[PDB]
RNA sequence: AGAGUUAAACAGUACGUGAAACUGCUUAGAGGUUAAGCCCGAUGAACCUGAAUAUCCGUUAUGGAAAAUUCAUCAUUAAAAUUGUAAUAUUUAAAUAAUAUUAUGAGAAUAGUGUGCAUUUUUUCCAUAUAAGGACAUUGUAAUCUAUUAGCAUAUACCAAA
RNA sequence: AAGUGCUGAUAGAUUUAUAUGAUUACAGUGCGUUAAUUUUUCGGAAUUAUAUAAUGGCAUAAUUAUCAUUGAUUUUUGUGUUUAUUAUAUGCACUUGUAUGAUUAACAAUGCGAAAGAUUCAGGAUACCUUCGGGACCCGUCUUGAAACACGGACCAAGGAGUCUAACAUAUGUGCAAGUUAUUGGGAUAUAAACCUAAUAGCGUAAUUAACUUGACUAAUAAUGGGAUUAGUUUUUUAGCUAU
RNA sequence: AGAUCAAGGUUAUGAUAUAAAUGUCCCAGUGGGCCACUUUUGGUAAGCAGAACUGGCGCUGUGGGAUGAACCAAACGUAAU
RNA sequence: ACCUAUACAUUACCGCUAAAGUAGAUGAUUUAUAUUACUUGUGAUAUAAAUUUUGAAACUUUAGUGAGUAGGAAGGUACAAUGGUAUGCGUAGAAGUGUUUGGCGUAAGCCUGCAUGGAGCUGCCAUUGGUACAGAUCUUGGUGGAUAGUAGCAAAUAAUCGA
């Protein structure tokens, strides 16, 4: 529907399944996101063979896709329609996802004006569900 | 901790600060000695700064050009590389090349010994050249007489 | 893999200061464009001199100015000095002058112009001599302040010389067991 | 009271050992809890760094009073800062009017000593000591000095 | 249990928000295995994600309409400005720099009228012609390039060995 | 040792080079002398002299130098000579055209971003479950050593451990400068703010010896007083380059 | 021995410089170690102790003798060949 | 002849270290054309067209390079209140709570959809406090398996039909 944005490659990233911090298995009081575990004796702090693979700065993107969502463009956060003009040249670059405490009354007022400003949204229909 | 709200000021009010803070060319009144503060850098233009004529005849270099071209190339598959970083490349190819392409005609010719079929527009032109070439070696004969 | 990524690597020396300005970056973003289009040394140390903290950026006082501009036969030369050129008093007669300077102190633009030379800040000398032709370069001393000679000690040998960390004068302070003769060692 | 960020221990949590060891760490005191024993075990780090400690140089100075040895100390270098410093001027024309009169009690400087090397004016200054090396330099420079009441 | 009362009872004396560990339930799978776990790359199942734009041998030739017009080869006039001069006034003795008003200058610049003012203009849609309405994604080629293996070799040249 | 001459493949192809700077120069193409030899005869085909430092072949002169020296290796060359050789003697426009800016790309197939609706191609453990191949001790921590037949851990939600001031040192930011400091104070005047402010008084200025004394370069001047290590500027003249 | 003139080749062994050169904080730690080859005391001796000269283990994964902190290959950015 | 390594090599990529380039845009720059000075042919003029922006803390470009506890500095994010700030969203659903909706980072962490819910909340930049937890034979409050039905309720003579 709405043009690609400006010149769209492959995104294709390194490492792309999440990184999830060992020993988070045998303990549900152990969350799901990462840390380093700093210990003397451990299994997976000394890069070992076998474990949830250790990050660093090798795994990231490249350096023009970076932040690159999968339609081209890269997010960016919008409140009212003012903040709607900030993209108003820049149109064919970024996108747009409208803040969740915006309500169906203002929701109404992005959806009908960006559309003729040719912006993307990411969420439109959200309270969208034609009822009030 | 942020410069700048609206300010609005009244004559007799205005007319304080020149007592409040001197002048540049003596101190103030209202306080003593707090002499009016200095500048570290005194005209802090840019765009005028360099406009200039007393900086831009001074200047060297617009490297504009940005002289990158950065690819290496192979010594044996590129047969187009050789003669660039070397000549005389193209010497020992077209000296030894037409070499071996003599001897292409020298190992047919025993074919046309031993069969002595053609030699009709394949190689008949191919080993007739040298009536050509005779003539080539006439000048050796004719025109090479003028020493 | 090989083994040399070993030390230093790492150059240590500043590139741009701890200090958030929007006067002192001004120099920095105008002396920046003036050593990279020419080549010339005394850019660069005017570049190299805009960098150091407040301490070692030298204080500078007014005769140490005098007597180097009576390293004679220059008359035209301009002073560049990257510190403060201060007042001093006992240098009675003053001569005529012309400083390019950071910072100048009331009670020294007093006197020089009662010279009167008038003294130009750095954009006031850009305006000027960016080759630096007939343009002097003056910085002060560095074991000049007075915490800065507490270095370094070992006592035994007469090399030693070093200031220890006072309490206060007087007697009965860092003064009986290994200073003098009887009690115990002379250092 | 600090930019935290910037104080070393919040980013320290979490190395699970702070910043003080992970063999010998940190408890309570180690030392001596405070400066023992300066002849006894830190023997070392008391000579060097910090000789002439311990004993006895000797006066029993009883009850000084800071006020016999006052003496505030001026030096002849100066001497024309203390004066006017344009009234110098109009004594180099030259116009032999002068010796000045120099008070040093009413300035609040007392004994004027010699590092100096003073111009060749006269002067009559008037202090509550001399100097020998200076009030010889004086006599040269056709002023002498008178001491004040 | 119905019937209610209230915006709410998915607020009824732990009477707002109701998690986390336990799990009672139904649907979905599965199974004598590393004891459960994971980690590596696939894996059906299942919902999902990202999908598009004015040419080969062109941002070409050519014909249809519509609206109009400071644009023509358009004239004037109304401006305000900008740039660049000239002058005056604030200057640290003068210049300069700098603002403030004063005028000239050129060209542009809009609002308004005007050969033809829609005559061969201008601005929006419709047309054929060369590879041609796609111009994009995943694919099979074909060759090119730096690495890189496997498989044949055209003629040499060297000692001795005869 | 020479492209000797390919024939078959593998996976991989940076580059928004203005989204702040050759798309240029090498080469290849079709247009404007020539003469015949030769071949095909449909093109092609083949010819020298035009100029070189020539660079080897050979010859001699000549020397540097040499294990050796009948000599041979040579060196500097110098000349003659035929014989080979190569590059220089291609402007003028044009061309989808060679090569050059981390030198990958023509073709073909497969498909309509189809009012809403919605098929197609790849990907997608998001966090399961299903199916197999390798991996694999289960977490803190003292210690040379923990998978420990070493201690602490049943599970979870909330709470918890680098702080306060004290004076110092150093690094560093910010003013100022032989000065600096109100922050004990009053008064101006709206409130715990700020403003303004006077004498002091801290600390430096000028040192000490146990103290009394004395008091910091011969001079109207000197800077670790002289020395060498020196950037930079000035200058002597030199050639020199670009502008000239 | 010092200052100051006079003459002076191309600076005088190889191979490099992943850059050399220094003053503070005396800056956090750490001041218990282990092993193999040779060299080696103590003891009959030991996976014991006691060392000098290296390499390694603690700090370290790793491919290989199934296994094993040191053995022998190699010292660990993410990826295809 | 083959065999396998995170080693060696080459292409991409990430961060890090080193080196190097870029600011007269009231310009620069080609593309054409009118002309011209004409110097054969190189230049200036005029017209027409189009390309030309960044926290110079930027941007381009180049090479090399990457293990790590004890420990030091480097920028990055949570949870706070205080002054500045965004004509900041908020009963037309604001905070947390779940999640088989979707996504960005190397990673901590956000952004987003739906479902509760009923009155307040966050982003940039200055500051900053009792600031992020798996642990302490840790404190307190729920709650497991064993068992949520096992352990065992066995001393003192012994209860019984019918209403």
């Amino acid at each position: 529907m709405t043009i690609r944005p400006a010149y769209r490659p492959k995104i294709v990233k390194k490492r792309t399944k999440h990184f999830i911090r060992h020993q988070s298995d045998r303990y549900a009081k152990l969350s799901h996101k990462w840390r380093k575990p700093k210990g003397i004796d451990n299994r997976v702090r000394r890069r070992f063979k076998g474990q949830y693979l250790m990050p660093n700065i090798g795994y990231g993107s490249n350096k023009r896709t970076r932040h690159m969502l999968p339609t081209g463009f890269k997010k960016f956060l919008v409140h009212n329609v003012r903040e709607l003009e900030v993209l108003l040249m820049q149109n064919r670059v970024y996108c747009g996802e409208i803040a969740h405490g915006v309500s169906s009354k203002k929701r109404k007022e992005i959806v009908e004006r960006a559309k003729q400003l040719s912006v993307r949204l990411t969420n439109p229909n959200g309270r969208l569900r034609s009822q009030e | 901790g942020h410069v700048g709200r609206f300010v609005i000021w009244t004559e007799s009010a205005f007319a304080r600060l020149n007592d409040l803070f001197g002048t540049w060319k003596k101190p103030s009144t209202l306080k003593k000695g707090y002499n009016l503060p200095q500048p570290k850098m005194a005209n802090t233009d840019l765009s005028r700064l360099l406009k200039s004529e007393e900086i831009r005849k001074v200047l060297r270099d617009p490297r504009k050009r940005v002289f990158r071209s950065v690819r290496r190339l192979n010594p044996l598959t590129n047969v187009r590389q050789l003669i660039k970083l070397n000549p005389y490349a193209e010497v020992l190819k077209r000296r030894a090349a037409l070499a071996a392409e003599k001897r292409t005609v020298a190992k047919v010719l025993a074919k046309a010994k031993k069969q002595n079929v053609e030699l009709a527009k394949s190689h008949f032109a191919n080993v007739a050249t040298k009536a050509a070439a005779n003539r080539a070696k006439l000048l050796a004969a004719r025109k090479k007489k003028v020493a | 893999g090989i083994d040399i990524n070993h030390k230093y690597d790492r150059k240590v020396r500043r590139t741009e200061p701890k200090s958030q300005d929007v006067y002192l970056r001004l120099l920095v973003k105008l002396y920046r464009f003036l050593q990279r289009r020419t080549n010339k040394k005394f850019n660069r140390i005017i570049l190299k001199r805009l960098f150091m903290s407040k301490i070692n950026r030298p204080p500078l006082s007014l005769q140490r100015i005098a007597r180097f501009f009576k390293a004679a036969n220059q008359p035209e030369s301009t002073i560049v000095v990257v510190g403060t050129v201060t007042d001093d008093a006992r240098l009675l007669v003053v001569p005529k002058l012309t400083v390019c300077a950071l910072h100048v102190t009331q009670t020294a633009r007093e006197r020089i112009l009662k010279a009167g030379g008038e003294v130009l800040t750095f954009d006031q000398l850009a305006l000027r001599s960016p080759t630096g032709k007939n343009t002097l370069l003056l910085q002060g001393r560095r074991t000049a302040r007075t915490a800065c000679k507490h270095f370094g000690k070992a006592p035994g040998v007469p090399h030693s010389h070093t200031r220890p960390y006072v309490r206060s004068k007087g007697r009965k302070f860092e003064r009986a067991r290994g200073r003098r003769s009887s009690c115990g060692y002379k250092k | 009271m600090s930019n935290i960020k910037r104080k070393k221990t919040r980013k320290l949590r979490g190395h699970v050992s702070h910043g003080h060891g992970r063999i010998g760490k940190h408890r309570k005191h180690p030392g001596g809890r405070g400066n023992a024993g300066g002849m006894h075990h830190h023997r070392i780090n008391f000579d060097k760094y910090h000789p002439g400690y311990f004993g006895k140089v000797g006066m029993r100075n009883f009850h000084l009073r800071r006020q016999h040895k006052f003496r505030p100390e001026i030096n002849l270098d100066k001497l024309w800062s203390l004066v006017g410093a344009e009234k110098f001027a109009e004594l180099e024309k030259e116009k032999s009017t002068k010796a000045p009169v120099i008070d040093l009690v009413k300035f609040g400087y007392y004994k004027l000593l010699g590092r100096g090397h003073l111009p060749a004016r006269p002067v009559i200054v008037k202090a509550k000591y001399f100097s020998k090396k200076a009030e010889d330099k004086i006599k040269k420079a056709g002023g002498v000095c008178l001491l004040s009441a």
